[PDB]
């Protein structure tokens, strides 16, 4: 059962989604987005990415939904459809999962596979570095042109959000 | 590109990263490098029209190691006819194997 | 704002468009996108009024969505193909998402319901940028992944372009709000003509950003954003009344203008594919437009509306607004047919 | 006196001490006598799974010489 | 005195690639060997499970190239005790 | 022997919270011209478990909350992450030998933020959820200095590895070349675990905690006094490397320890000498002191392994 | 492809048709739409580690760069509308063209 | 798997102190009780965190990315991304965006 | 000159926070260009092997590679252990 985590922590990836989509208060859309973006750092994690699941959690939970919930605590005041919308994406999920697991195959827009996550991974690695680190490292060896973009972009942020809070 | 400044200027902004089989840190390759670079060489020069026709065997090639749905239907072939011969007890692993 | 800091957006919306258009990598067009879309608020909500909010909040939800539609069809292309490069994509349900996301980005049909709202909660000349400028990007996308669009799929958005753009005009007094619509008119030609010839898609880009930018900057230099604004004019500029009339007779598709060009070419090609009921449909509903285009003919040149008795204190005042190019403009979107064959520089 | 505040700092002291005295002698009892093996790298992963499989038992902490060579 | 120091470090990183080189091709040499095993024991039980099957091959690509393929996991640990092929999966992921 | 290993962990952390109370008050108490706790025990060593039966037999106090579910929430996150943040220490053999230990400790660090948002949500007090939005505000300015000064000193180490800022430290600890970090990140830590003079929080006449009172308010201040010791620990082992000797690992240990305890106390020697700053004039310390400085060193530390042949392995 | 894909690309969908249906909160469909860019950002994670696409490991943490500045601007025009109404409600929007 | 197994225990142990904290003190069975206006500077420094934040994401990456062979090259670049972050903290510092003064 | 040694001083007494900044960040953009040490930075960069140095085929016109790790030709180190 331990060999599935990644489809186990996908199902709850999906649950999570459901939560924050079916649309219930603020207070509570934020608490399921900060749950499915934790299961989205083990996924990660779990595929060898080690610094990109890393940045969710310093970046993506720690920076940005803390804005997030931080603007809902000032900025909002603090329903029988997201029960229903909730329940209706439960169902779609559990339909899901009992067909790629009874059948092993099912096929939505795309054919998908139910064998396991493992048997596409990689069987050849030997390295005395990590793969991801040194291709994160490369954006300052090889994106030259990537960082100027980037850079000029997150500086604009700063200018922009300035223009448009004056209110004058 | 829609303006082919790059080319024009020989400045190199971003077709470093737009395939898999280019030059990468410390000369680590893609699980499907040579399948990439048959199917580039392949289709080198002679059109998209030519190539979805002429290279139709590279690029199936490269679609399955990319996705291994070829690869995978047949492992589920092979598990779903040893699991059949188990409920009928008709089939003893090797202890190799266990 | 500030002078400088105004320069240094609107280069940073230029930037982002030209990153779009020399750009082989499909991250770096997804960064053009964002980077455009940044610095374009900002100048929507130079005003800081309710409906200059609305207007960037609606147009921020549009945008976003489709940016994230791009987004999609990337990452579904990278994993059925395993490259980035800007060219034909390698699946049928990315093309599809990526030609949503860049219908929903221009505003055509039936994704167009911000265009006409966005248009008219924002000045003037941050409605010039909005109907001009912002289609160069998407434009640019679509003539480089046109051999793998869906031909039913691009040809049904630029039907429904021409029909709600024609209609939706009929029913406006409001100078950004016709603007907006005789925009949705117009992108549906500039679409349907891109599987058979896209060089007759610049053409028509070319073409309708000229003769968009003379109407702009005409309602700028009298401050006008209505109708029954705009009919005074003739009490006050009438030389400006003229050049109102032979602007919105080419926006008609009228001959012997300049706005006659790309319906000209557009049905030539089309034609030659053999594609004959689809040409006479976008042309005769293409009328719709022109309806709504000669009723501003007749409520501001062609008739003398009711003035007002505080209009004679406008008399001892000159224009000192730029109208910067304004000359220029004019005459290439109303003198230019018969250098019709100059079109080939497009190619 | 100042030195009636050293008892209250003493229990600290030994209540931060066992921690890192705990790992030091749990990690030597469960591998045989030595450090445990750090592998941040996949070649250093891909060495500790050579010795388990060397080991003749399941355990990559238990280490073959010259006495397996003939 | 950080200077001193780790340009002696950087010395001893370059002794201890060195060593890891002159392994590789002793475990490459293995690893090759044990790839090939593997697959081999994988075509003898399928052969085993896979005759009554109509229209079915042992052994067969799904490629069109001859070239070797480097297989994946889902190849080598396909039928081999779960244990094994967790470690070999997501065992280094998880250690410590 | 791992689930053992926790608890090995886990309790002497509780317990050294536990007595770190006593010590403070005594400390404070001798630089005050008193005696503090003496009677409760010899010595006050009994004090501590007076203050633990009397809370937690206490009567509750949570009045009507909008989110109960974020009211024990908050608790959870606060204590759960606290202990999350040791298992990587190296004392000298980390729990769980993580390659990017360093990352983990920032992320962890960044999500106790939550912990202050639920708790001013779920007090349905107007006057609460102000305070805790200037409690969230300081602390994410802080966490800025934090990062840039980590990363700074990431440079002369080579990896995100904390077992390998003992390597570093072999000849020298880091706290000479790096020391004007070590300033700015030991006052960060002051600020980002809102103790004095940085404890606006407490302004009596000038705490989002308020709404939980005994038992739930027993398990904020452990989380909050388990983090002072978890800083002043990662303090010692980034700018006071310990030399570590791999057949006498308990000598590390020990060296290790006393200069955990003496950056412990310090933070109370500190609380006892000054005033406490305005909400604006912390910030400006941050913003307009701290943060052009550290962009500054951030670059000299950067550029200075280059132009020296300084730069440190990658392994 | 592999059963994870089936519920990350079901991720986006959920997030995408949860953004298209507001209830009432502006807020609310902020957050699906920062949902959707954390599903892209774990689908395009997992293809890019899985292919061993070395250069294009960076492409991810562009991603979440340019969503969070994003983001920022979307909370910064949430802010403003509360100022003007008190409240984030979309339907409080509808002054042009009501 | 360890550190699966060592959050399990701080939040459960942590989970299982909030709970009996809850309950224990409901023992004494006590006597029946029977009894904002948004601001923009907290928003302000809340969102330029986070674009500080993100300029972090790109500057973590530097201690690998001094082990290139192009450190001409990486060097410019990380001065580059740090100087432009102080440029940002230069205009909002000018600008009046760090006051608290209404 | 009082126009240079009159505002340094003022800001020097007023700002010594940000003279520091602006002379920390000055000097670490123009000594690496200066340093005489800057070339081993880069040339111990290369000198790490990362990856296995995969031989040539020997053709028999190739005298400047070696044949056994342990022979004269090829790049040296000697350089770093004197440094
Ligand atoms: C093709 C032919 C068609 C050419 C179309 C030209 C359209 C000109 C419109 C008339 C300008 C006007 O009257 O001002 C209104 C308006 C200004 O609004 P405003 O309320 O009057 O005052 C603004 C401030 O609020 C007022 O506050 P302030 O006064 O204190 O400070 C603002 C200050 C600031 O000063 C500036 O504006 C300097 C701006 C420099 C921008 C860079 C120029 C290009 C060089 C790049 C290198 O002054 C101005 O804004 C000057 C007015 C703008 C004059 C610029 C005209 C030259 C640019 C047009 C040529 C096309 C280049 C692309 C245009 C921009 C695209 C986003 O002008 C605009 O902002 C829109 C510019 C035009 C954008 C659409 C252009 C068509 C898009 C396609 C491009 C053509 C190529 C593709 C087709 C082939
Ligand atoms: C490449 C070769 C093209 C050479 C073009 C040189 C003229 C462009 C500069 C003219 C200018 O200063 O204003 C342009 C432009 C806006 O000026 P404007 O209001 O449109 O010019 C009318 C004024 O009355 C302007 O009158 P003004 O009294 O204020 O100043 C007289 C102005 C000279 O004023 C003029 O000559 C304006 C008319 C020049 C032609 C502008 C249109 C662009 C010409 C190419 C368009 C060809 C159309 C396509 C050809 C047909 C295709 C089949 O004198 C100069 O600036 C000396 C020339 C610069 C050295 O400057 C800007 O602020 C935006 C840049
Ligand atoms: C190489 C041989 C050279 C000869 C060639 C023949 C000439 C061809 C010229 C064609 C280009 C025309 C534009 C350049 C001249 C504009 C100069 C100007 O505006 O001042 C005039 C200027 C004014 O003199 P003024 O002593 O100062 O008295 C006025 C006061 O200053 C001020 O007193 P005001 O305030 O009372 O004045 C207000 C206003 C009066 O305002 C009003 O209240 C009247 C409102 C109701 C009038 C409605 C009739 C509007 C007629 C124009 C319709 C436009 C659509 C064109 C459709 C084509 C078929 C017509 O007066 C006007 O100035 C309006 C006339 C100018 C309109 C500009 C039209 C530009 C668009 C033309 C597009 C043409 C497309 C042709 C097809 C393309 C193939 C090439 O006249 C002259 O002194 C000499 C200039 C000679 C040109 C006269 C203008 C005629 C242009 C309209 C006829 C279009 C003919 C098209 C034939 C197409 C077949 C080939
Ligand atoms: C309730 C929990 C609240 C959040 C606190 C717990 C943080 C969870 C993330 C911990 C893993 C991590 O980030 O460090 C990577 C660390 C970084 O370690 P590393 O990068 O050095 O690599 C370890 C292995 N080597 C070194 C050989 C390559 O990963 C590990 O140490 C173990 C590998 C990952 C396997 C464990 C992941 C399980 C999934 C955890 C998330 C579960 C959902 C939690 C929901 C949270 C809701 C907020
Ligand atoms: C060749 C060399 C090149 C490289 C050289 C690089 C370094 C050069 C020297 C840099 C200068 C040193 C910087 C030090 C940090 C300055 C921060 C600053 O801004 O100060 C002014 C700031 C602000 O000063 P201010 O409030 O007076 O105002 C300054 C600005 N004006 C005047 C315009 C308003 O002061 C503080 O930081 C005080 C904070 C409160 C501290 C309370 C606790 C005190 C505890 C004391 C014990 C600390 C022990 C630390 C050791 C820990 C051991 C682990
Ligand atoms: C003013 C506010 C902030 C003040 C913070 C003050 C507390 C921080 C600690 C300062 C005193 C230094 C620690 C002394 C006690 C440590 C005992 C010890 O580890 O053994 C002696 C240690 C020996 O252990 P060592 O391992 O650190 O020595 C070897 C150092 N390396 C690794 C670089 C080779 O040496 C000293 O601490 C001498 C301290 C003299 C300077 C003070
Ligand atoms: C579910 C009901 C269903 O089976 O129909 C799916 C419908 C038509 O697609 P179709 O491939 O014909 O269905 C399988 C037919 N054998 O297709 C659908 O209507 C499903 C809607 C898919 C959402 C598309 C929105 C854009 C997102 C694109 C990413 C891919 C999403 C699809 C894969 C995830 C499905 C869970
Ligand atoms: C060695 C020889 C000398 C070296 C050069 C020294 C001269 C440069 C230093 C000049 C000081 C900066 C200008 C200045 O004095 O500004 C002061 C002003 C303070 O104003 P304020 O704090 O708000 O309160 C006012 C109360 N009456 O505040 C301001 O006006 C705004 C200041 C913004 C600049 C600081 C923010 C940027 C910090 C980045 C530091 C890194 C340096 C940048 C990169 C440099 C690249 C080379
Ligand atoms: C294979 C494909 C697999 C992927 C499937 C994706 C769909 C799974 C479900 C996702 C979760 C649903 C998204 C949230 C829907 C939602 O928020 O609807 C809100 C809408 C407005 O509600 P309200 O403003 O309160 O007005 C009520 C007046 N009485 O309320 C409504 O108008 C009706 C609520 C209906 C709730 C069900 C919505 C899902 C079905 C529509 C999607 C079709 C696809």
């Amino acid at each position: 059962m331990m060999l599935y985590i990644v489809f186990i922590l996908s199902v709850i990836f999906v649950m999570g989604f459901v939560g924050f989509s079916s649309k219930p208060s603020p207070i509570y859309g934020g608490l399921g987005l900060i749950v499915s973006g934790g299961v989205g750092c083990g996924i990660v994690l779990n595929f060898g990415g080690s610094f990109l699941g890393l940045m969710v959690f310093l970046i993506y939970l720690g920076g940005m939904m803390v804005v997030f919930g931080y603007t809902t605590a000032m900025a909002t005041e603090q329903n029988k459809a997201v029960l229903g919308a909730f329940v209706t994406g439960l169902l779609m999920e559990f339909f899901m999962v009992y067909y790629v697991l009874k059948d092993k195959e099912v096929e939505v827009v795309f054919e998908f596979n139910g064998l396991g996550d493992w048997v596409i991974y990689d069987t050849g690695d030997s390295g005395f570095f990590s793969e991801e680190a040194m291709g994160i490292a490369a954006l300052y060896s090889y994106g030259t042109w990537l960082v100027i973009v980037t850079g000029w972009s997150l500086l604009i942020g700063v200018v922009v959000i300035m223009e448009i809070t004056r209110g004058n | 590109p829609f303006f082919d400044v790059q080319k024009r200027l020989g400045v190199d902004l971003d077709r470093w990263m737009t395939i898999q089989s280019a030059e990468q840190p410390h000369k680590i390759p893609s699980r499907c490098h040579a399948f990439e670079k048959e199917w580039i060489e392949c289709a080198h020069g002679i059109g998209s029209i030519r190539a979805e026709k002429e290279c139709k065997i590279e690029f199936e090639d490269f679609r399955e190691c990319l996705l291994r749905q070829k690869t995978m239907k047949r492992l589920h072939a092979i598990r779903r006819q040893r699991e059949k011969l188990i409920k009928e007890g008709k089939y003893t692993p090797p202890p190799h194997h266990s | 704002m500030n002078p400088i800091i105004f320069i240094i957006i609107l280069l940073t919306i230029m930037l982002g468009t030209i990153i779009v258009m020399i750009s082989s990598h499909w991250l770096l067009v997804w960064i053009g996108f964002e980077m455009n879309m940044l610095a374009i608020i900002p100048i929507m909500m130079k005003n800081h009024n309710p409906r200059a909010t609305e207007a960037s909040t609606k147009y921020f939800l549009t945008q976003s969505t489709a940016s994230m539609l791009l987004m999609m069809a990337v990452i579904i292309n990278l994993m059925f193909s395993g490259q980035w490069t800007v060219m034909k994509l390698f699946n049928p349900m990315a093309s599809m998402l990526m030609t949503m996301a860049l219908a929903m980005k221009l505003g055509m049909a039936p994704f167009h319901f911000w265009v006409p709202e966005v248009t008219q909660g924002i000045p003037l000349s941050s409605g010039l940028i909005l109907l001009t400028w912002q289609k160069l990007a998407p434009m640019s996308v679509l003539y480089q992944i046109f051999p793998s669009i869906n031909l039913n799929l691009i040809l049904t958005l630029s039907v429904l372009s021409i029909l709600i753009g024609g209609w939706g005009g009929l029913n406006q007094t409001q100078l950004r709000k016709i603007m907006a619509y005789s925009s949705i008119a117009h992108m549906g030609w500039m679409t349907a003509v891109l599987p058979y010839n896209p060089t007759m898609t610049l053409l028509n880009l070319i073409i309708y950003i000229i003769m968009t930018s003379t109407m702009f900057t005409m309602f700028m230099a009298n401050s006008t954003t209505t109708t029954l604004s705009l009919s005074h004019t003739w009490n006050k500029t009438p030389i400006m009344t003229v050049l109102i009339l032979a602007t919105l007779l080419s926006m008609g598709g009228l001959p012997p203008l300049s706005g006659f060009m790309p319906k000209w070419m557009i049905i030539q090609e089309m034609t030659k594919n053999n594609s004959i009921i689809l040409p006479t449909f976008m042309a005769i509903t293409a009328l719709l437009n022109l309806y709504f285009y000669m009723r501003l003919t007749y409520s501001t040149t062609l008739t003398m509306f009711p003035s007002t008795n505080n209009m004679k204190m406008k008399w001892q005042f000159p224009l000192m607004k730029k109208m910067t190019f304004l000359p220029t403009m004019v005459v290439l979107s109303t003198m230019m047919l018969p250098l019709t064959p100059m079109l080939s520089v497009l190619e | 006196m100042w030195f009636e505040v050293l008892p209250g700092i003493a229990v600290m002291g030994v209540c931060l001490f066992i921690p890192g005295m705990a790992t030091a002698r749990i990690h030597r009892f469960s591998n045989g006598g030595k450090e445990k093996r750090v592998a941040h790298y996949p070649y250093q992963w891909y060495l500790m799974e050579r010795d388990r499989r060397v080991s003749g038992v399941n355990r990559s902490y238990v280490s073959k010489g010259l006495e397996n060579i003939d | 005195s950080m200077m001193k120091w780790n340009r002696e470090r950087r010395r001893l990183q370059i002794e201890d690639f060195e060593a890891r080189i002159a392994l590789m091709p002793l475990l490459q040499a293995e690893k090759d060997r044990r790839v090939l095993q593997m697959l081999r024991e994988n075509l003898e039980e399928e052969a085993t499970v896979m005759k009554d099957v109509p229209g079915w091959k042992v052994g067969e690509s799904v490629f069109h190239t001859t070239r070797w393929v480097t297989p994946m996991m889902g190849e080598l640990y396909g039928l081999r005790a779960s244990e094994e092929v967790l470690s070999a999966t997501y065992g280094f992921i998880w250690y410590t | 022997m791992f689930m053992i290993n926790i608890l090995m962990l886990i309790i002497p952390i509780l317990l050294a919270v536990a007595f770190l109370t006593l010590v403070e008050r005594k400390v404070l108490g001798y630089m005050q011209l008193r005696k503090g706790p003496n009677v409760v025990g010899p010595y006050g060593l009994l004090q501590p478990i007076a203050d633990a039966i009397k809370l937690f037999i206490k009567e509750p106090l949570r009045p009507a909350t909008s989110s109960a579910s974020m009211f024990i929430l908050a608790p959870i996150m606060a204590l759960g992450l606290a202990l999350t943040m040791w298992i990587p220490l190296p004392m000298p053999y980390p729990l769980i030998n993580m390659n990017l230990g360093v990352l983990f400790m920032l992320a962890m660090s960044s999500l106790a933020v939550y912990s202050i948002l639920w708790s001013g949500w779920a007090s349905n007090s107007k006057y609460a959820l102000i305070g805790a939005l200037r409690a969230v505000a300081q602390t994410i300015s802080y966490e800025v200095t934090l990062a840039i000064i980590l990363l700074s000193v990431l440079l002369m180490s080579g990896s995100f590895t904390l077992s390998t800022l003992i390597t570093t430290q072999e000849q020298m600890w880091l706290i000479l070349p790096a020391w004007p970090l070590a300033m700015m990140w030991f006052i960060s830590t002051l600020a980002e675990t809102n103790r004095a003079p940085f404890d606006l929080t407490e302004g009596e006449s000038e705490g989002f905690n308020v709404e939980y009172a005994a038992g739930p308010f027993a398990l904020f201040f452990m989380a909050e006094y388990a983090n002072i010791i978890m800083m002043n620990i990662f303090t010692a082992i980034l700018f006071l490397g310990t030399s570590h000797n791999p057949h006498m690992p308990e000598l590390y240990t020990i060296n290790f320890t006393i200069k955990s305890l003496l950056l412990t106390m310090s933070f109370l020697w500190i609380r006892a000498s000054y005033p406490r700053f305005r909400y604006d004039q912390l910030m400006h310390l941050l913003w307009k002191n701290f943060l052009p400085l550290t962009l500054a060193l951030c670059m000299w530390h950067v550029s200075l392994p280059i132009l020296t042949s300084g730069i440190p392995p990658q392994t | 492809m592999s059963m994870v894909y089936m519920n990350i690309m079901m991720a986006f969908t959920v997030s995408l048709v949860g953004l298209l249906m507001y209830r009432s909160h502006l807020m609310s469909s902020l957050l699906c739409l920062e949902g959707m860019m954390l599903s892209l950002f774990v689908m395009a994670a997992l293809t890019i580690l899985n292919s061993h696409f070395t250069l294009a490991s960076m492409m991810p943490i562009i991603l979440l760069v340019f969503a969070a500045c994003e983001a920022a601007l979307g909370l910064s025009l949430l802010v403003m509308v509360s100022n003007t109404y008190g409240t984030d409600y979309v339907q409080n929007l509808n002054l042009l063209q009501c | 798997m360890n550190l699966m197994l060592a959050l399990l225990t701080n939040f459960t142990l942590a989970t299982l102190l909030v709970i009996i904290a809850f309950w224990l003190p409901q023992l004494n069975v006590y006597s029946e009780k029977t009894s904002l206006p948004f601001s923009m500077k907290f928003f302000l420094v809340a969102i330029t965190f986070l674009l500080f934040d993100l300029e972090i994401a790109l500057l973590l990456p530097l201690p690998w990315a001094s082990q290139t062979a192009n450190l001409n090259t990486m060097l410019t670049m990380a001065l580059f991304l740090i100087i432009l972050l102080a440029v940002s903290l230069a205009y909002e510092w000018t600008q009046k965006g760090l006051e608290w003064t209404e | 000159a009082e126009r240079v040694a009159a505002f340094l001083k003022n800001v020097w007494a007023k700002e010594p926070v940000l003279v520091a900044s602006f002379a920390i960040a000055g000097l670490a953009v123009i000594l690496p260009t200066l340093s005489p040490y800057t070339k081993y930075s880069l040339m111990i960069n290369r000198a790490t092997p990362y990856n296995y140095p995969v031989p040539l085929r020997d053709d028999g016109n190739m005298p400047d590679v070696p044949s056994h790790p342990q022979d004269p030709q090829g790049p040296s180190l000697e350089w770093l252990k004197r440094l």
